């Protein structure tokens, strides 16, 4: 289902899309996986240790 | 000259107490130290290096001597201030120092993930891959046709 | 040809909407396409010059954290959307924009009082709510040109530049690019083979003009590479320094010391303008200085020494080099 | 306020005389990667120089071989051959012969001395002899080419090598983080190279930062 969802949209199927490094500008090889995860903070944020 | 006067430049950060701090600990050596101090590495000794934010940067192997991960692990730091402390953090428990476990004659540096799969990657060999077949006046000479 | 082959040259500033803007550079040799396409990337999304908005004030409001009665959101949502419009400032570097409103309805970027050097990017962005008919605002807004991003902590310069309790500090995040896209391409040249031309898309704010920013980025490509374009041991410390030690405040007049025009007049009336001069000059010229009799004179004694220097000091060297 | 910064360069380490470290400071945040970065692809790939790229034995016409003579393989040869750095004069491209005998090592300095070549190395071994009675020759093109050019992406009976134009024989940058009074970090950065002796490494450098700036010009207004 999930990738009957990404047919959806014009996505790859697999998931993983060939990125670039911002430094140099060459393409890593082997397509990474990237997507939109959710993310969390905590309060054990650093100004209240450090 | 007086000593409040000096109290007074701290507080206000002078772009010249950066410098003079930058000099103070050019070779000044520091402790960090894991909460549970499980065995002697535990506490090391490094030489710091100013960095911004609040976080404490140290090395990945030593991380794995410390048995600390990243998952928010706090950390201790301490100053050894006389003379004799300074020369013998500098000498017994700096990192380069302290490379095999008291416990066994194993190397404590090493090389735990994300370095391993890097020369693992590094070192392997796709039957045809781009560039098969050729021959180089030396190792410089791959690293240029690599990159 | 061989060696010293032909350079590149910028043939379209195509443009499909308002920001999303398309350039192509042609025609780069080989392996220029990739370099010079990281290379302008970089420079874009580093360092343009954008003038967002950095200082705010609703006369209502007391600080950030409260709400007014009439606007449907927040004050923090408001400096969210702030933050979020964009402008272009022509004339000068910084300028302040007011906005008044009244009135139930979406209040948004055109309805600011506009000037002529100042042109809003798009209007049609919203600011805020107002949801009772005798609901009002009127705020400054405070837009200064700069590069980079400043977050609104560290831009505290004294003690008391955020005493006004009505200014808000938005902390400033401009940069008229948003994304650089690029890609290499084979160019069609009129006689070779696998010459590439580099297609550049850059999504916007709208500000900045397209091949604007890409000569801006460039030259600031140049000007960074002329640091080793002739790279030599060079060392800028130059120890044991030799200048005379006068005091440069001595050149300036002596009315730049904040106090009034009359006392201004009052050492203009003695015929002294320079700090250089009156230095010697002691306070046995003063009750005889035309109409110095208290006021004026309390001014003289305050704004002048206190600020460290002395009111006549005895110097033989003046002036170098006025 | 619109104006960058440019760098206080503190150290040109010569070390060697054919393999210089040069670094940079201050940068700012993110110049150091990118100028590191254009200068590295640049001088590897697209920094014109001379090489030797046709090869022609006129006993053995074969990569593969087994040619006496010579303790080495022609694998070996074509190998030495590869690095032989040779600077040209207002010719763009010329050959040389190598007709020699002896006992040991073939070297370099043995090539007949022409007018419009000059040999980096002279003291190069290019390939030990069977050491009596040995007199392999051998013709050799070089061509005043942009970079690196493999022999695969050249071969399309004549021998080939891989042709290595770039005088820049490897190059690194690292970029570390700087100090100004009150400044965060600055971009640091240290670019170590290693060329062919041709050319001075910080000439290399110059040369490709000039090659560089002569392709922006095109945009730039000051
Ligand atoms: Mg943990």
């Amino acid at each position: 289902e999930i990738k009957e969802l990404l047919k959806l949209g014009d996505l790859p199927t697999s998931g993983q899309i060939r990125l670039y490094d911002g430094r140099t500008g060459e393409q890593f090889e082997r397509p990474v996986t990237v997507g939109y995860m959710y993310m969390l903070k905590l309060n054990h944020l650093v100004d209240d240790k450090m | 000259t007086t000593i409040k006067a000096a109290k007074k430049m701290v507080e206000r950060e002078e772009a010249v107490v950066w410098d003079i701090l930058d000099e103070v600990i050019r070779e000044h050596p520091v402790l960090l130290n894991r909460a549970p101090t499980l065995h002697r590495l535990g506490i090391q000794a490094f030489e710091p290096v100013l960095i911004e934010g609040k976080a404490i940067q140290l090395h990945p192997l030593v991380c794995a001597a410390y048995n600390a991960d990243f998952d928010g692990d706090q950390m201790a730091v301490h100053v050894p201030l006389t003379l004799e402390a300074q020369l013998e953090a500098r000498a017994l428990m700096m990192s380069t120092n302290n490379i095999l476990s008291p416990a066994n004659g194993e190397p404590i540096i090493v090389p735990s993930q994300d370095v391993v799969l890097g020369l693992y990657y590094m070192t392997r060999d796709c039957v045809n891959a781009k560039g098969e077949g050729m021959v180089l006046t030396g190792p410089k000479e791959a690293e240029r046709l690599y990159r | 040809s061989v060696t010293e082959f032909l350079k590149p040259r910028l043939v379209d500033i195509e443009q499909v909407s308002s920001t999303h803007a398309k350039v192509t550079l042609e025609p780069l040799e080989r392996g220029f396409g990739h370099t010079l396409g990281n290379a302008l990337r970089r420079i874009l999304l580093s360092s343009m010059p954008g003038c967002a908005v950095t200082e705010v004030e609703i006369d209502g409001v007391l600080h950030e954290y409260s709400t007014k009665e009439g606007v449907q959101e927040d004050i923090l949502e408001i400096l969210l959307n702030l933050k979020g419009l964009a402008v272009r400032v022509q004339g000068k570097d910084e300028v302040i924009l007011t906005l008044n409103k009244s009135g139930i309805g979406p209040v948004t970027a055109a309805d600011i009082t506009h000037d002529g050097d100042v042109e809003i990017v798009k209007p049609q962005h919203v600011i805020c709510h107002l949801t009772d008919e005798n609901a009002s605002i009127s705020m400054r807004i405070k837009v200064q040109r700069g590069r980079g991003y400043v977050p609104a902590s560290t831009r505290i310069h004294s003690e008391e530049d955020e005493r006004p309790i009505g200014r808000l500090l938005v902390d400033a995040c401009y940069s008229p690019v948003e994304r650089i896209a690029y890609n290499v391409e084979a160019a069609r040249v009129e006689q070779r083979t696998d010459l590439d031309k580099l297609v550049i898309e850059m999504e916007t704010n709208g500000t900045i003009d397209p091949e604007e920013a890409i000569r801006r980025a460039a030259t600031i490509l140049a000007e960074q590479l002329e640091a080793f374009v002739d790279l030599r041991d060079v060392r800028q410390p130059e120890v044991k320094e030799e200048k005379p030690e006068f005091d440069p405040i001595l050149l300036r007049p002596v009315d730049d010391l904040e106090l009034t025009v009359r006392s201004a007049n009052c050492l203009k009336a003695e015929a002294i303008h320079y700090i250089g001069d009156l230095v010697q000059r002691t306070e046995v010229e003063l009750l005889k200085t035309p109409n110095l009799g208290k006021k004026s004179l309390t001014e003289i004694k305050d704004v002048l020494a206190s600020r460290g220097l002395s009111l006549g000091m005895r110097l033989e060297n003046w002036p170098p080099a006025s």
